[PDB]
């Protein structure tokens, strides 16, 4: 196999305790071409940052760097992981609930110089709790800003905050993303906790396309210059160069009905994963598939939201949708935004499932259940969680989530 | 040391914690490292700030680094270009050492140490206590 990323670690915590700083600090050195080190995403404004967890052969300490930060000797590769960072308390929230099938663990960053449970910090623990993500590591950051008295008071606070949650058994590592205090302890913990799960590669392939492009540019060679390319997170089984795949919703056609997407099939030419090209890619990090498809079809990220797999074995496409609605008890925001009024018949909601994003029209009401017609067909497996977001002014606010039921 | 013994973890976390910030005598104006790894080169564009905060020369530090590290760099308009790839902490760890053996007085900790030269020998030091440690290490 490859030294590609083996697990997706989510960076969650308040919007200022330092999630983005710690990420860059650990991933900076693993970004060489066409990506200066850090940026947020598409509709799930999700961002993937790779990092190679290594062990210093001389001092025996862990880091995310090739040359031991301390002694200076060469480190050894142990594993490759990928952090999912995202500026925007909402976007992260939406991503987590919707594509919970992407994360394998999460690092809860909680600033030590502020009351433990901050409005936003609660919502993530709330999201992590809803998607059954128990593999959590707590990073009490900015330890250099609180004397040992406050630190212990914070520690305690955190402990009371997590008891009775999925992060109830998570370590509380005091660190300094700024100076690097205990980063070695942390990195090591990512191995102790959040290990690569046992996945049966033989399961039929499924990838959630996060982006689609046309790497073509007036470079002009007309020969075998690459066709359509998709970037996503394999979430089941595996993709292999030379594989015949079936894209999901598909390409639209000329109004017989009004709008209709037909599933399309293509052949995988290339696969980038870990910065290099492989003949076989696996879940963990981002995967860049090369197809024989007309770039004219993937250009501008039109394919984004689709799912890939082997012809025949894919999820069921939907044109309508009923859901087991579960409104959330949100704390971040303003009282108005806060107490969500229940969804209404005819309201236009914003839906998130997998990497697909679409508007839906409430055409029915029941007891903690609703119906919706989709603006864009979405490929989904029943039972999968769908993020539901209502407008509220000019913005879109996440008010809850629904559970895919059959109609 | 297990991850559940927060206490030890806390003290382990404060030794790495810098001088100026770690203990009693605190030069406190040292702003942390700002590292940008572009293409195949590391650039700390916050350099001037560091030196000017440590009241040390600009090139006196460019050197201490290329020493503890094995790359080549040039200073320019308050920034520095390093020839390879280096994580913010690698550098973060080297500045820590500089402050320790080139900016602090070992008898009476004082950010007020200064580089002096009274012979071809570099004895540099203290404007507060007067101790003149021989620093080339
Ligand atoms: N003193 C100190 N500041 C930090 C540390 N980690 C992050 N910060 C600062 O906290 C602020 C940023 O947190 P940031 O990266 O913006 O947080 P985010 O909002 O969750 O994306 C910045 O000013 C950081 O440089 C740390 O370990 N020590
Ligand atoms: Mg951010
Ligand atoms: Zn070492
Ligand atoms: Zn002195």
């Amino acid at each position: 196999k490859t030294r590609q990323a083996e697990v997706n670690i989510g960076m969650v915590g308040h919007v200022d305790h330092g999630k983005t700083t710690l990420t860059k600090a650990l991933t900076g050195v693993w970004t060489d071409t066409h990506s200066e080190e850090l940026r947020r995403g598409i509709t799930i404004k999700i961002g993937f940052a790779d990092a190679e967890i290594r062990r210093c052969s001389n001092c025996g300490r862990y880091s995310t760097s090739p040359i031991c930060p301390y002694c200076g000797h060469e480190t050894e590769f142990i594993r490759r992981v990928s952090f999912i960072d995202s500026p925007g308390h909402e976007a992260l929230m939406t991503t987590m609930l919707a594509g919970a099938s992407l994360m394998d663990g999460a690092i809860l960053v909680i600033a030590a110089n502020e009351p433990c449970p901050r409005p936003q910090t609660r919502e993530h623990l709330m999201a992590l709790q809803i998607i059954g993500q128990k593999n959590i590591i707590i990073a009490q950051n900015k330890i250099e800003l609180v004397d040992k008295e406050k630190a212990l008071e914070n520690y305690r606070q955190i402990k009371e905050f997590i008891k009775g949650t999925v992060a109830e058994n998570a370590p509380i590592i005091p660190i300094s993303a700024l100076h690097g205090a205990n980063i070695d302890v942390l990195v090591k913990a990512i191995e102790e906790f959040i290990p690569t799960p046992k996945r049966d590669s033989n399961k039929p392939p499924k990838m959630l396309v996060l982006r689609s492009f046309d790497v073509n540019k007036p470079g002009t060679p007309p020969e075998k210059l690459v066709g359509g390319v998709l970037d996503g997170s394999i979430v089941q089984g595996k993709l292999k160069v030379g594989d015949e795949i079936e894209i999901r919703p598909g390409v639209p056609y000329e109004e017989h009905g009004r709008i209709k997407y037909e599933p399309i099939t293509t052949e995988i030419v290339s696969l980038q994963a870990g910065g290099q090209f492989v003949e076989e890619a696996y879940p963990g990090g981002l995967v860049g598939i090369g197809t024989k498809l007309d770039p004219y079809l993937t250009k501008g990220d039109l394919m984004a939201g689709n799912v890939v797999g082997k012809p025949g074995k894919l999820p069921p496409v939907w044109t309508d949708l009923r859901l087991e609605v579960h409104l959330l008890e949100r704390v971040v925001g303003t009282e108005q935004e806060l107490n969500v009024e229940p969804i209404k018949r005819k309201e236009v909601l914003l839906l998130n499932v997998g990497t697909a994003r679409t508007m839906g029209l409430v055409t029915a009401l029941g007891k903690d259940e609703i119906e919706l017609k989709l603006q864009i067909p979405v490929c989904a497996e029943p039972g999968e969680r769908v993020a539901i977001s209502r407008q509220i002014g000019s913005r879109w606010r996440l008010i809850g989530y629904g559970i895919i039921k059959e109609l | 040391i297990d991850y559940y013994d927060y206490e030890k973890l806390l003290e382990k976390a404060y030794q790495e914690l810098p001088e100026n910030v770690k203990h009693h005598k605190s030069r406190f104006e040292v702003p942390g490292a700002l590292v940008t790894i572009e293409g195949n080169k590391t650039i700390i564009e916050n350099f001037k700030d560091i030196a000017d905060a440590l009241n040390r020369d600009p090139q006196h530090l460019l050197k201490f680094l290329l020493r503890e590290i094995a790359t080549a760099g040039t200073l320019e308009g308050r920034r520095v270009v390093l020839q390879g790839r280096f994580t913010p902490y690698l550098i973060a760890n080297k500045l820590k050492k500089y402050i320790k053996e080139y900016v602090i007085c070992p008898v009476c900790g004082s950010p007020d140490t200064k580089i002096i030269k009274r012979d071809r020998f570099h004895f540099l030091k203290c404007e507060a206590c007067g101790a003149e440690t021989p620093i080339q290490h």
